[PDB]
RNA sequence: AUAUUGGCGAGAGACCGAUAGCGAACAAGUACAGUGAUGGAAAGAUGAAAAGAACUUUGAAAAGAGAGUGAAAAAGUACGU
RNA sequence: CGUGGAGGUCAGUGACGAAGCCUAGACCGUAAGGUCGGGUCGAACGGCCUCUAGUGCAGAUCUUGGUGGUAGUAGCAAAUAUUCAAAUGAGAACUUUGAAGACUGAAGUGGGGAAAGGUUCCACGUCAACAGCAGUUGGACGUGGGUUAGUCGAUCCUAAGAGAUGGGGAAGCUCCGUUUCAAAGGCCUGAUUUUAUGCAGGCCACCAUCGAAAGGGAAUCCGGUUAAGAUUCCGGAACCUGG
RNA sequence: AAACUUUCAACAACGGAUCUCUUGGUUCUCGCAUCGAUGAAGAACGCAGCGAAAUGCGAUACGUAAUGUGAAUUGCAGAAUUCCGUGAAUCAUCGAAUCUUUGAACGCACAUUGCGCCCCUUGGUAUUCCAGGGGGCAUGCCUGUUUGAGCGUCAUUU
């Protein structure tokens, strides 16, 4: 996910398994004040749902990922 | 050829999980569970079958309701809350 | 630590409402870095925290309604008393008490009497 | 997302017809013309008029749907349906 | 001419002193919830 | 209890199979099954004469 | 006034004492079996207290031998007798 | 004569050691049995007079549990077939690499799916049990990581079939039937010229719903990328549907 | 004479009898009357700093509020009570709340986590588009309101 997040402009998150992806990037808009361009979404085996989401170019999802504080 | 070469076809299923007793014994074409009845509006429940009715009976599971009923019984129903008469 | 009852039910919605906002975006904060600390129990008292303003901001909103609605003859149910399916439908003392005109007459001109064996 | 059918958003959704409107308001054309007055609605014409009205040219009144949906929260007119009852 | 070939219902009385017990106590009750009445 | 040892399914194995003919718990899966059972004799089953 | 092997709360016994007593003294209607209806176990006891053996030595290690704790390791979680 | 439990009594025995168990030891009784010493052990137990019973076992192809001889015996002989060196490691016929020898021989011991299974996928660590020798190996154990779609499927359609409503049966659980002996619902116009604040004039006919990841059916390709993802991610280049 | 086979003691195994225990069962007696559309019993999925069971609980998730008591919890990491107190605790009590997906189970379907309709509100380049939030939409029957249908009955010239 960090390789994802430093390279390919891509914030991963657990997710509730009730949100759709409008949801998702609604929630994520209005939780780190960025754009997003796409949300792909899948249920882990463990029961849980998974989002990439990833930002336009204007936002640096590494700087947004060390404001969050994991890195 | 009603042993292991027949057993060679064992794919697949008569029954699934049933909605309502979650057993896998919803049989698929007869869209009947053939232990609590579903979708029967009542449960499926037999006096020869005494065991049975003990495996599934009340108090069984959580009993998420009806196991506050006694104390409030004893209570009387009360409403409203306790006043802090004294420490 | 936490945050007390008694102390939240002196504030406003409005004022509710803000600490709320805080703190679960405090939860959040914590839940991050519970991924890197080993153990973090502030996280308990946070969730309790917001279990007990969602408690007082609730009591507060239904305590309006019942103001709103007092005297009322229909009330929703979630107001209305639980009891029993059968308490409920069982007669009011008033219906219970209904005694016909005659029965009534009755009752008056010839109570049942209060008497004792001594001479 | 399966393929949504061709006349049910943008202009058709948008606009509603004086006979659909007094159909949806469940009254008569004087109440609706009178309720109109007494509203502020006004007709509207559509850019797209065909779209509007299934391929139609037929010289037709059109509303917005919105205003239509807000009128019928008015209680005037359930002061109208009074009078008919009183009637 | 013909046996009786089945078992039969036994009822047996163990509480005749706690049911002599509970009419004592009922006659008392009742007295005092009619006093001074017979 | 009078239904202590007897709430068991079991039937005989019945004759020639060179074991003793008692009944014997039914199914399978279980250290239970092919056990013997409502015999004074038997483990977990009914007593001699139940007691009244 | 009568009934009551279900429910809730109580008091008792010339009853059983872990192959007994309820199937179930124990994470038992569990584990497990059967497509399914259904069928359905086994299994209690260190010590007053873990004081559950620090440390040394042989061994790759499990362990052994010492040392030690304990009234007792002829009580070492394979544990009452 | 012996056993579980009950009333009485011996102000009975007992941590200075009850009960139980072991004993090449001792004594009493024709016997059922009883008593004593020694060892082991750790919390209760007996004599007598009476009461009471789930009260005495060699068998029942008895029940449950345990354990022998057989016996280190039968057996691990299909699948042509392995061998040399080094590394790792306490330990290598079986792990890893290299070198040789072979084999499946495109109706494959190759590469994918449906169904089914459910994490077996990948990495690191690990060998108590398991993989019927072994093991440093493993679909084993411990711990983590991993499954990204407007275009691929489902979802939509109907098939054989299933099946409500309206009705009618049936003591009833429910049954028959699938369009009828049903008021089964949509749409257009209006200043319908007077009755002055109550909708008028017209148009058209048909009965749910479920049932296919092999039938019908809108539309995506190439290159690259991971330990494990891929027509789904990345880059480029397209298309479909609705507005 | 060894080895081997057999017999007893001791010590050591194997096994778990016996004895002594017992937060369990069993039987008798007594008292009480309280499940559910205000959504029950039952089922599924979740929830703890370290938890797979049982116990508890429901996204407010081993719990929130209230009342009482009065300093714990405990297996480790942890709350400090300003210690002279609206105050700990896996405490008790419990009257206020919350109560995922379901289930008689109720918008329609159902082996799909599938497909709709209505109303209010909010946010996005917004009269048209999209999305989110909140609240609704089952069947039988009763009383009542309102709107109707049928030359079915009847009235209808100062
Ligand atoms: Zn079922």
């Amino acid at each position: 996910a960090m390789k994802k997040v430093e390279d390919g402009n891509i914030l991963v998150f657990q997710v509730s398994m009730k949100a759709n992806k409008y949801q998702i990037k609604k929630a994520v808009k209005e939780l780190y004040e960025v754009d997003v361009l796409k949300v792909n979404t899948l249920v882990r085996p463990n029961g849980t749902k998974k989002a990439y989401v990833r930002l336009t170019a204007d936002y640096d999802a590494l700087d947004i990922a060390n404001r969050i504080g994991y890195i | 050829g009603k042993g292991t070469p027949s057993f060679g076809k064992r794919h697949n299923k008569s029954h699934t999980l049933c909605n309502r007793c979650g057993r896998r014994s919803f049989h698929v074409q007869k869209k009947t569970c053939s232990s609590c009845g579903y979708p029967a509006a009542k449960t499926r429940s037999y006096n020869w079958g005494a065991k049975a009715k003990r495996r599934h009976t009340t108090g069984t599971g959580r009993m998420r309701y009806l196991k506050h009923v006694s104390r409030r019984f004893k209570n009387g129903f009360q409403t409203g809350s306790a006043s802090k008469a004294s420490a | 630590a936490g945050v007390k009852a008694y102390e939240l039910r002196t504030k406003s919605k409005e004022q509710l409402a803000s600490q709320l906002v805080d703190l679960k975006k405090e939860l959040a904060e914590l839940k991050v870095q519970k991924l890197s600390r080993p153990s973090l129990p502030k996280i308990k008292t946070v969730r309790k925290s917001i279990a007990c303003v969602l408690t007082v901001i609730n009591e507060q909103q239904r305590e309006a309604v019942r103001q709103l609605y007092k005297g009322k003859k229909y009330q929703p149910k979630d107001l209305r008393a639980k009891k029993t399916r059968a308490l409920r439908r069982a007669l009011t003392k008033f219906e219970a008490s209904q005694v016909t005109e005659k029965q009534r007459k009755k009752q008056i001109a010839f109570p049942q009497r209060k008497y004792a064996i001594k001479a | 997302m399966r393929i949504k059918k061709k006349n049910t958003r943008g202009n058709a959704r948008n606009f509603i017809t004086r006979s659909q409107a007094v159909r949806k308001l469940q009254v008569s054309l004087a109440d609706f013309r009178r309720l109109c007055i007494f509203k502020g609605i006004y007709p509207r014409e559509p850019r797209n008029k065909k779209k509007a009205n299934k391929g139609s040219t037929a010289p037709t009144t059109f509303y917005y749907a919105k205003d239509i949906q807000y009128l019928m929260h008015e209680p005037v007119l359930a002061k109208f349906r009074e009078h008919k009852t009183f009637a | 001419h013909f046996r009786k070939h089945w078992q039969e219902r036994v009822k047996v009385h163990f509480d005749q002193a706690g049911k002599k017990v509970s009419r004592r106590n009922a006659r008392a009750t009742r007295a005092a919830k009619i006093a001074p009445r017979p | 209890s009078e239904k202590a040892g007897h709430q068991t399914s079991a039937e005989s194995w019945g004759t020639g199979r060179a074991v003793a003919r008692i009944p014997r718990v039914g199914g399978g899966g279980t250290g239970r099954s092919g056990q013997g059972a409502f015999g004074n004799m038997c483990r977990g089953g009914r007593m001699f004469a139940p007691t009244k």
